[PDB]
């Protein structure tokens, strides 16, 4: 056959790993979409059908945008009575939620609780990204990379250096938002400052959610900047030059990472 | 195993121009191959190396004034400087590593450019 | 006859374990077919005789040498030939049977096995679970050896089981899976011997489920969760796609996208 697409209930994680949530859990049509801490329990308020007919549905509304400018917000509604092209969205596999008739995607130009969801200029922004599943806390992984050596967080600096299986300075959390964060501070985040060559990548706060803290995991091993289209980068294939930068991609085991769980 | 001849330390003021050269005697496929440099009691810095693929990393400071061209054929590189500064004053070193092992590293013994 | 990728553990480097898995992989799929950013292995249905099987001829540094048939529809080995004797797994299906039959076309003889080359199977032939057979290039050395040998009497049932479930998983099973070749490389860069922690357990065991819930997801999301494992035994549940993408690198052809 064809295959069938189902349709999976599912929150919504994004900014500092807070979910998608109808403010209060009102469903009257015209309330606010904001960000709330991800709940365990069963309140339809933080769980999302995703439909067939790319609607995106809490207890039976639909997630709609108020507009099709930048900046307006997003709120439940009546899926019937709202503008059939305000409640369509594509869930990208790079982690952007879009909204076809507008081109702008679902962002937390916040990241405190209560934010309000608006819909932006997609720039693969960390506030811009997104994830649907029920599992409320990030992925915590080492990454594996260059001579088998492993990616290490020490305050504002990243290096690789040689696998140690209790060094909590080289565990991750792979955050809904498309965020690295080091284990120790998940305030922080692994952060390029600039969308240029050879860019020295840091640790910093996530503060900005912007778009050089923003990264994707590829299925040929690499780890993209969407923003940028660069790649993490072991710079000139020298561990002890103690710099992980952003360099196009080609290829080398120096741009190629592994997940190790 | 694998070893490195240099070539073209120099004597030179403000605003010269310095070549230096490297030869090896094969190393793994995907490799890199560039220069290094140290001026004394500061430490080494890389200043250019390129890729078995001809992509090359730089130091910010020495972009534009500084060539890096290779052929592989058998194993060269060169180093090509303009807009000589007093700062670009140092052994310089060499360097030949692969990208499967961390082992396979390998350096001359640098030529001293005086600028 | 089939494409043939070559390995050895002769010197067998990180450089060469890493170049023999996408030679393996860039033969089983075009990859013209990629779902959610992972690629599909060719549709059976529709697939001619001709380009269903690839071959790996593995060789040691005792130079003996050994030709396993993987069936490019799953990346999964059906039979070896071992100079003029080819042995196959018992096929689970006629139609196998006869794809077969395409093989090794000029070996002195054919010979079929009772027993499929599933693990439930091959670990209860052999004695042991995954869980306690080493992998390594130190192992798949022994098992080419236990393969080779085996025409001439000299392997035991239960060590030719074990062979078998050293090469699934160094090739196959690593084909499928970027974290598996990688789990393998590990083992190649410090020259260990291990057996695979559970979380390479439960991907392979996964592998046909996970090849289903991403073909079926709608946008990524999964109907249903599926469970994973750390490298510890400790449990966790995937619901999407996106972490799968470095994980997985072949699918098993389940149903036409859209
Ligand atoms: C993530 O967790 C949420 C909350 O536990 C799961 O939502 C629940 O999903 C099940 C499966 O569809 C729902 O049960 C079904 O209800 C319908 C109602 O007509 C019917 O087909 C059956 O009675 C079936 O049991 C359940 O209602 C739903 N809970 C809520 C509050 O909506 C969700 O499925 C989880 N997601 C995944 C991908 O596992
Ligand atoms: C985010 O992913 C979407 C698809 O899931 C990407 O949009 C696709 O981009 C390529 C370029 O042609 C194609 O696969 C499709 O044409 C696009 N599909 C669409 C627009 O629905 C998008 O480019 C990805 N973003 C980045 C930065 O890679
Ligand atoms: C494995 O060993 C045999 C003997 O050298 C090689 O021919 C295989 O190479 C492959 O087959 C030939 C026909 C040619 O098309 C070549 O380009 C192939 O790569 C070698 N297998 C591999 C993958 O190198
Ligand atoms: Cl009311
Ligand atoms: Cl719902
Ligand atoms: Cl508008
Ligand atoms: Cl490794
Ligand atoms: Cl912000
Ligand atoms: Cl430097
Ligand atoms: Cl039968
Ligand atoms: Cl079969
Ligand atoms: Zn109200
Ligand atoms: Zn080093
Ligand atoms: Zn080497
Ligand atoms: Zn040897
Ligand atoms: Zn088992």
């Amino acid at each position: 056959d064809v295959c069938m697409d189902p349709e999976p209930i599912v929150r919504i994680v994004g900014r500092n790993g807070l979910c998608v949530d109808v403010r209060d859990g009102r469903f009257h049509n015209g309330n606010a979409i904001q960000l709330w801490p991800c709940k365990s329990n069963t309140d339809a308020n933080q769980l999302w059908t995703l439909k067939r007919d790319n609607t995106i549905r809490s207890n039976g509304k639909c997630l709609t945008t108020y507009g099709y400018s930048p900046g307006v917000y997003v709120m439940i509604y009546d899926c019937n009575t709202a503008a059939t092209d305000a409640t369509r969205w594509q869930i990208w596999d790079n982690g952007t939620i879009i909204n076809p008739r507008s081109s702008l995607v679902l962002a937390a130009t916040s990241g405190n609780s209560g934010t309000t969801l608006t819909v932006q200029t997609n720039i693969y922004a960390v506030s811009q990204g997104w994830l649907p599943t029920n599992n409320t806390q990030p992925f915590v992984t080492t990454i594996v990379g260059l001579y088998g050596l492993c990616l290490q967080a020490n305050s504002g600096q990243v290096w690789i250096e040689d696998c140690s299986s209790e060094k909590a300075e080289q565990q991750w959390a792979l955050y809904a938002d498309g965020s690295i964060r080091p284990q120790q501070n998940r305030d922080n985040c692994l952060t390029s400052d600039s969308n240029i060559r050879e860019t020295v990548v840091k640790i910093l706060s996530c503060g900005p959610a912007s778009s050089g803290q923003r990264w994707m995991f590829k299925n040929d091993g690499t780890i993209l900047n969407l923003y940028s289209g660069l790649v993490l980068d072991v710079r000139a294939s020298d561990p002890s030059l103690k710099q992980i930068i952003l360099y196009p991609l080609h290829g080398d085991p120096n741009q190629i990472w592994l997940p190790l769980f | 195993q694998v070893q490195l001849v240099e070539t073209g330390g120099g004597l030179v003021q403000p605003g010269g121009s310095l070549k230096l050269s490297c030869a090896a005697s094969s190393i793994s496929s995907p490799n890199v191959m560039g220069w290094y440099r140290q001026a004394p009691g500061k430490q080494r810095e890389l200043v250019a190396t390129m890729t078995s693929g001809g992509n090359t990393y730089s130091e910010d400071s020495v972009k534009g004034r500084f060539t890096i061209s290779r052929d592989n054929a058998k194993n060269t590189v060169y180093l090509q400087m303009n807009s000589l500064k007093p700062e670009d004053t140092a052994v310089y070193y060499c360097n030949a590593r692969d990208m499967w092992d961390r082992s396979h590293e390998y350096w001359g013994q640098g030529t001293q450019v005086t600028v | 006859q089939y494409p043939i990728i070559n390995f050895t553990t002769a010197g067998a480097t990180v450089q060469s374990y890493t170049n023999f898995i996408r030679a393996v992989r860039g033969r089983l799929t075009t990859g013209a077919d990629v779902r959610h950013e992972i690629p599909v292995l060719p549709n059976r249905v529709g697939l001619p005789i001709n380009q269903r099987f690839i071959l790996v001829e593995l060789s040691n540094h005792a130079e003996l040498s050994v030709t396993l048939a993987l069936d490019v529809t799953n990346a999964y080995v059906v039979g070896y030939r071992a100079g003029n004797s080819a042995y196959f797994f018992h096929p689970d299906n006629q139609e196998d049977a006869e794809a077969i039959t395409h093989l090794f076309t000029d070996v002195q003889n054919r010979y079929t096995f009772a027993f499929g080359g599933n693990y439930d199977r091959l670990e209860q032939l052999a004695g042991n679970l995954r869980e306690n057979i080493e992998l390594g290039n130190g192992p798949l050395e022994e098992a080419i050896s236990a393969l080779y040998y085996y025409s001439t009497g000299g392997t035991q049932l239960p060590t030719l089981a074990r062979s078998f479930i050293i090469c699934i998983q160094m090739i196959s099973e690593a084909a499928r899976f970027q974290y598996i070749e990688g789990e393998m490389r590990t083992r190649i860069r410090y020259n260990r011997r291990s057996a695979p922690d559970p979380s390479v357990i439960t991907l392979e065991n996964s592998w046909g489920r996970l090849s289903t819930a991403i073909q079926e997801s709608n946008q990524g999301a999964f109907a249903s969760p599926i469970q994973l494992q750390r490298r510890n035994g400790s449990k966790f549940s995937v619901y999407d796609v996106s972490i799968l993408i470095p994980i997985i690198a072949l699918m098993v052809y389940r149903c036409a996208p859209p």
